[PDB]
RNA sequence: CUUUAAUGUUUGAUGUUCUAACGUUGACCCGUAAUCCGGGUUGCGGACAGUGUCUGGUGGGUAGUUUGACUGGGGCGGUCUCCUCCUAAAGAGUAACGGAGGAGCACGAAGGUUGGCUAAUCCUGGUCGGACAUCAGGAGGUUAGUGCAAUGGCAUAAGCCAGCUUGACUGCGAGCGUGACGGCGCGAGCAGGUGCGAAAGCAGGUCAUAGUGAUCCGGUGGUUCUGAAUGGAAGGGCCAUC
RNA sequence: AAUUCCUUGUCGGGUAAGUUCCGACCUGCACGAAUGGCGUAAUGAUGGCCAGGCUGUCUCCACCCGAGACUCAGUGAAAUUGAACUCGCUGUGAAGAUGCAGUGUACCCGCGGCAAGACGGAAAGACCCCGUGAACCUUUACUAUAGCUUGACACUGAACAU
RNA sequence: GUUUAUUAAAAACACAGCACUGUGCAAACACGAAAGUGGACGUAUACGGUGUGACGCCUGCCCGGUGCCGGAAGGUUAAUU
RNA sequence: GUAACGGGGCUAAACCAUGCACCGAAGCUGCGGCAGCGACGCUUAUGCGUUGUUGGGUAGGGGAGCGUUCUGUAAGCCUG
RNA sequence: AGGACCGAACCGACUAAUGUUGAAAAAUUAGCGGAUGACUUGUGGCUGGGGGUGAAAGGCCAAUCAAACCGGGAGAUAGCU
RNA sequence: UUUUGUAUAAUGGGUCAGCGACUUAUAUUCUGUAGCAAGGUUAACCGAAUAGGGGAGCCGAAGGGAAACCGAGUCUUAACU
């Protein structure tokens, strides 16, 4: 039948890009599936956001035999 | 929806009570959970009754 | 005249030390079942008015 | 308070609680206003007759505000743990 | 007393009658050379009728009003909140009565944990048995599955099974995201108590993102609060919840 | 058809030629019996149609008699008006130009005439939409209410039965 | 016959006639918080309301809905107690 | 009403290519002047002197003034 | 005899032209309908504003009536010009 | 004047002269300025009447908490890293 309809935007997306000084707690990517994966020193919460575990700097890297994306944070 | 609110209440005689659903068609009988009572600080067992 | 209080709203702020003013927060009267314990939680606690609603709390509120 | 319609801040929010009527006839001394007084005795009678308190207040507290210099006799009034060291300390007595 | 009849009394119910309240828009007398009114007599009615206060029904007769917005004018039709994809110009966001769909729930397990397991589809063979049911082998390699729309995820599975279970914990919360605001979301860690595991550990619901309703008023339970002379109490507050 | 959309229905009549009229048919979009049906003599400043007479209604206007218009004398208004040294054309431009551009034309000023233009004058569009405007009107909109109606108590008593 | 005095004179209104219906007289109905009055110094061959509209020939079927009239057994039901 | 180069006219006064001249604005420079903001000074009572820079503007905000009537200064001052 | 016929007065107002800063805030001229009747008219009376009165047109109620005029609430309110 | 935009053929004005629209009161906050300063200021009223008297009050030097209450802290929670 008729359209006209949409959702409101999830405001999705990297909130902290590869060499930014995060506090932990700090959400670096806010994303629908593990579209990247938490690394060292980086947790996964219920909707798949990824946040900082300690203070440091984002580190974005391409691990393992599935060629995955991961955000890890390195000490500064 | 066809789904019912009801309480469930510590049996450790504080007046203290959780709160939750039940699709009492399916199923009947009273539900019955230990669950941490905040009054006597411990886990007792909570029974159903109406909301 | 003397300027009247927006009496509803006397009702519902409480001017703080340092010039702001303390409220209550939405969303904890009824339909509290579907609600999660962490969302109920952080509703307990009075909170602060923010900046853009400084304006009209204060023009309510001539004698706080 | 008028936003165009949209339910306004004082009508959004939830009321709270409620007044005391105790507290409308509760006063609170600073420890300068002990010297005020004509007699070296702090009571209640005392406070209002040296303007210090009103005519209605019926209870008072001594609390670490200012400072006391003179030895002073606090009668009948609550004094917080900071305002009884104060007292002490400059030679003063606190009773009931 | 077992039970039954009948004379006295109390308040009811029902009927019949009475006169004295009350009605008379029958006749007469007087005030009065007056079709008003008043007093009187008489007849007819009569505790009815009617009126006051209260109460249910009826009541456009009268009255006050309401009767939405968006919109390639308006109206008709459609739409109004929320979720997913595209439009959207490789951060976020981004419009139209642009293109497509879905939600207003479900689940005490479909939640937690420990241990295990791995689809779709095609080819070959096989009682009934067929294009397709169940069985065996090979190819295949997640195209399957995910309670439901879409998109992103998912093998260390988030998919499928079992044992034990209640972390679908209570108090909090460094730090963040997202909002004009009200709000909404993510969160390691701390305290108390718990389940599973030998242990490291994991668990503050469900692969994630819809499944919703501010305030007021009122209800129920709890409560070191308040309690209009005082002690209580009512009512109010606070916590939980409808 | 005071009713029929399709529709100037079809057929007949009348006319040289008739979307109207008269007669008929029935396929009545959507007649129909006191919301009256179908007739009906008479009546009608009532609607439709035809004919004789009659004519300047018309072909197509002519002439003539009077009241204005025109000239002189006396009196003496009006609406309107930002300011005017107030032309045509094509183009431009709040998109329909006396006023802009280009070009053309035109010696200065009246009087009688005409109405193509000055989006001419008059009236803060009556259509249309809008305003959380107004009014009056309707009803099984909402809320009240007069009136009507019901019961209870009061004014309101007695006796006797069952 | 009447009508939109001032853009509508008509097919509109009225009309005699017909029907329905109310009304027993202190009538129904109407003006009046009332008193008083109209109806009527009339009395059902009268008076009010509604429709139709001389006259001729006539006026069929439907009571489900809405409105009205009648019914009292049961169900529900106010003040009051 | 020419009316589809603005016109005249043009065989370049059109088009392409290379080059040098010039014209051209309230832009830039020159000369003179005023003000806002800085800064620094011959040297501060808060002005002046230097000097860099700025100086289109509706709604709107800010700053500085003019003039009018009336009161005091004023039985003063001006004026037959 | 007759809401009978023709037709002046009288009552009306069907058509046309003129007039439309008029002679006139509804007329003039030529024609038109009624003209013993539900006729026409003088004087006086009565009915009043959600009210009257209406052979019904929302007509009329002192030159604009789907609610008269005057004064008051009153500087109603005007998210408009 | 209104507009995205007006020589506009959109509005308004015939011309001149005089008049014609952000005021006043009481609250309240902020800026400037003046007085006094952990204080500041009085209201009615009295009055010797712009003096002086009057400190009733109001604001400020204390907050936190719904409140009891505690107090440079307090609330939250059994307790807070
Ligand atoms: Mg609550
Ligand atoms: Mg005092
Ligand atoms: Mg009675
Ligand atoms: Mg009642
Ligand atoms: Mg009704
Ligand atoms: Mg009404
Ligand atoms: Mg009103
Ligand atoms: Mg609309
Ligand atoms: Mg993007
Ligand atoms: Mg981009
Ligand atoms: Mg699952
Ligand atoms: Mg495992
Ligand atoms: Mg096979
Ligand atoms: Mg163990
Ligand atoms: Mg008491
Ligand atoms: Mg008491
Ligand atoms: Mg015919
Ligand atoms: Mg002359
Ligand atoms: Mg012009
Ligand atoms: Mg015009
Ligand atoms: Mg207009
Ligand atoms: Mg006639
Ligand atoms: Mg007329
Ligand atoms: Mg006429
Ligand atoms: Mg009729
Ligand atoms: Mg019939
Ligand atoms: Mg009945
Ligand atoms: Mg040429
Ligand atoms: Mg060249
Ligand atoms: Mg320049
Ligand atoms: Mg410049
Ligand atoms: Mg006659
Ligand atoms: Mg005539
Ligand atoms: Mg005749
Ligand atoms: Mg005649
Ligand atoms: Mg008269
Ligand atoms: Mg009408
Ligand atoms: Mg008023
Ligand atoms: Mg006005
Ligand atoms: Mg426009
Ligand atoms: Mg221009
Ligand atoms: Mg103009
Ligand atoms: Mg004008
Ligand atoms: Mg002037």
């Amino acid at each position: 039948t008729r359209n006209g309809r949409d959702s409101e935007a999830k405001r999705l997306g990297v909130k902290r890009f590869g060499g930014e000084s995060v506090l932990a707690g700090s959400i670096i990517v806010r994303q629908r599936g593990t579209k990247f994966h938490a690394g060292a020193n980086v947790g996964c919460g219920r909707d798949h956001t990824l946040f900082a575990k300690a203070d440091g700097k984002v580190k974005f890297e391409v691990k393992g035999p599935k060629n995955r994306k991961f955000i890890s944070i390195e000490a500064e | 929806g066809i789904r019912e609110k009801i309480k469930l209440v510590s049996s450790a005689g504080t007046g203290h009570f959780y709160t939750t659903t039940k699709n009492k068609r399916t199923k009947p009988e009273k539900l019955e959970l230990k669950k941490f009572d905040p009054v006597v600080r411990q886990h007792v067992i909570y029974k159903e009754a109406k909301i | 005249p003397k300027i009247k209080t927006v009496r509803g709203a006397a009702k519902r702020f409480k001017k703080t030390g340092k010039g702001g003013f303390k409220h209550k927060h939405a969303n904890l009267r009824h339909i509290l079942t579907k609600k999660a314990t962490k969302r109920k939680r952080h509703l307990r606690p009075k909170a602060m008015v923010s900046k853009g609603d400084l304006g009209l709390v204060i023009a309510c509120l001539p004698y706080a | 308070g008028f936003e165009g319609g949209q339910m306004p801040l004082y009508r959004r929010l939830p009321k709270f609680g409620f007044t005391s009527r105790k507290a409308a006839i509760t006063a609170e001394i600073r420890l300068s206003d002990l010297a005020k007084v004509e007699g070296g005795v702090v009571d209640l009678n005392t406070l209002k007759a040296a303007n210090i308190i009103g005519i209605q207040i019926e209870f008072a507290k001594v609390i670490l505000a200012g400072e006391v210099t003179t030895p002073v006799t606090v009668r009948g009034l609550r004094v917080t743990k900071g305002a009884r060291a104060a007292i002490e300390a400059a030679g003063g007595k606190i009773e009931e």
